[PDB]
RNA sequence: GGGGAACUUGAGUGCAGAAGAGGAGAGUGGAAUUCCACGUGUAGCGGUGAAAUGCGUAGAGAUGUGGAGGAACACCAGUGGCGAAGGCGACUCUCUGGUCUGUAACUGACGCUGAGGAGCGAAAGCGUGGGGAGCGAACAGGAUUAGAUACCCUGGUAGUCCACGCCGUAAACGAUGAGUGCUAAGUGUUAGGGGGUUUCCGCCCCUUAGUGCUGCAGCUAACGCAUUAAGCACUCCGCCUGGGGAGUACGGUCGCAAGACUGAAACUCAAAGGAAUUGACGGGGGCCCGCACAAGCGGUGGAGCAUGUGGUUUAAUUCGAAG
């Protein structure tokens, strides 16, 4: 029910910093979704979206 | 000759169990239809246990011990074969549910009743 | 529907073994009382003289060679006609034991009842009867089909 | 109505922002499937209600490496978002469209609709050159069956995919044409804005534009609809006049073709329909009972005989009875 990135107000992801989206990754490699996370809407989507970039550049991976 | 993997198959048809080598050498393998379990019999848990404990027994005239197992694909063996190498005094180290599963892969057949 | 049970025939209550259980009451299952008790006791005497030791004792050895523990009951799943093996209730086990000593006892064709089950008493106590024959074949197949359950 | 002078709300231009699977082109990544080479490895794999056809001792399936290739982008994902519609989900870049909030810095009615016309337009199909992993009409075999050109199994061609043209159709649906204004409320949700709190974390109250669900008034034959009206009104377009015949015939107009659009009549019927009610039925669902089935016992039909009935025959085999 709390939104990370409004509880600090942290503007956009910048990709190249990881350990946030370790944490958003599950164990096995799939997103978490809103139901656990509990983010705001717009910015789920830019969530995902980094973690595809990050997933392009092999320092998230595929599957674990 | 001491550790490796054993992979089972889980079908709504039949149930493999085989063992091999930490780097992919087999040794021995089983199924119901190596025990005779014919027709649509071949998908019960009992002959997923039997099948399951005769590969094992297969697995001493070379002598492994203690063991990963690796679970594939749904059905009545995915915890029928477990319990059976559990039972069958192997050491096992723990269980991996990997399944084949793709990202979208190519499609499947059509749909089976029309 | 309901499930009831009852009792029948039991003999009297106190200092009750099973030789005067059955000398008094018991089994009888072969029709009404009078050429169904006398045959039955001349039947428990012919073996005293064959082997010559108790006859209740004899007799209880060959019921318990002659208990199951699986029967096989049949199902309508499936296009193949699947049948499920199940533990046999205690009472169901005796009245069905009772039942093939009795019913190969009369079809075992010898020149007298009396002999026939006789014989039948003394194939039973050894493994070599009939009813023993059919036994381990209704335990072989329901081991065979024990896969199902 | 015509002409002349106004004005800024309608419609717009600027300025500041926001979100988007909007589109065209190019490049890139991963999971699997298939196939091939090799190592290990025995005797089955696979398949269904049973099964069988197939593939396997010429080493299959299993299993690990290493390639080849084409396909679609798991999770994200949401009665979410975008687009006029068909539709658009992996990522990166180039180009390009559109929408919404504030703002009144400028024009001053430039607006709406739209016959013809023009352009887009799912899938299947067609033309030329590619590509072809899986899937898979046709077709082959094996099943099922009284029969089975099908449902089922194993294969499998065209196509599905790309480039460029063509076809221009669908249940192309919200079975609701477009624009404008008015009319009780409640509750989510998207993208914005403002005020009090602090300009934080997030609280409250407004606020436009959507997007869902409820629900007044009103409306409807009823179902129901209800600020995203099927209410109240106005404008403009398209369309209907009983069911068949029939979107067929003729004739034009396109199309390479399949066909598409335009579209009668003769004859014939007295109905066809929509919504709802009560029943019945269901190889629909939820509970329950009955020697209904199970668990057993004894029987019938196998034999003779008695009796009833059918059929046949007789002069009549007296009539009535029929799951």
């Amino acid at each position: 029910k709390v939104c990370y990135f409004t509880s600090n107000g942290i503007t956009h992801i910048d990709y190249k910093d990881v350990d946030l989206l370790k944490k958003f990754v599950s164990e096995r490699g799939k997103i978490l979704p809103r139901r656990v996370t509990g983010t705001n809407a717009k910015y789920q989507r830019k969530l995902t979206a980094a973690i595809k970039r990050a997933r392009q550049m092999a320092l998230l991976p595929y599957v674990s | 000759i001491e550790s490796g993997i054993a992979h089972i198959r889980s079908t709504f048809n039949n149930t493999i169990v085989t063992i091999t080598d930490t780097h992919g050498n087999a040794i021995s393998w089983s199924s119901a239809g190596a025990l005779g379990f014919r027709g649509s019999r071949k998908s019960t848990p009992f002959a997923a246990q039997m099948a399951a404990e005769t590969a094992a027994k297969g697995s001493i005239e070379h002598g492994l011990k203690t063991l990963e197992v690796t679970v594939k694909g749904p059905g009545s063996g995915r915890e029928a074969a477990i319990r059976a190498l559990q039972a069958a005094g192997l050491e096992v180290t723990a269980i991996r549910d990997v399944t084949p599963v793709p990202h979208n892969g190519c499609r499947p057949p059509k749909r089976r009743r029309v | 529907k309901g499930p009831v049970a009852k009792r029948d025939v039991l003999p009297d209550p106190i200092y009750n073994s099973k030789l005067v259980s059955r000398l008094i009451n018991k089994m009888m299952i072969d029709g009404k009382k009078g050429k169904s008790q006398t045959i039955l006791y001349k039947s428990f005497d012919i073996i005293k003289e064959r082997t010559g030791n108790d006859a209740m004792e004899v007799f209880e050895q060959a019921l318990k060679n002659i208990m199951p523990v699986l029967e096989v009951k049949a199902r309508r799943v499936g296009g193949a006609n699947y049948q499920v093996p199940v533990e046999v209730r205690p009472e169901r086990r005796t009245t069905l034991g009772l039942r093939w000593l009795v019913n190969y006892a009369r079809l075992r064709g010898e020149k007298t009842m009396e002999e026939r089950l006789a014989n039948e008493i003394l194939d039973a106590a050894n493994n070599t009867g009939a009813a023993v024959k059919k036994r381990e074949d209704t335990h072989k197949m329901a081991e065979a089909n024990k896969a199902f359950a």
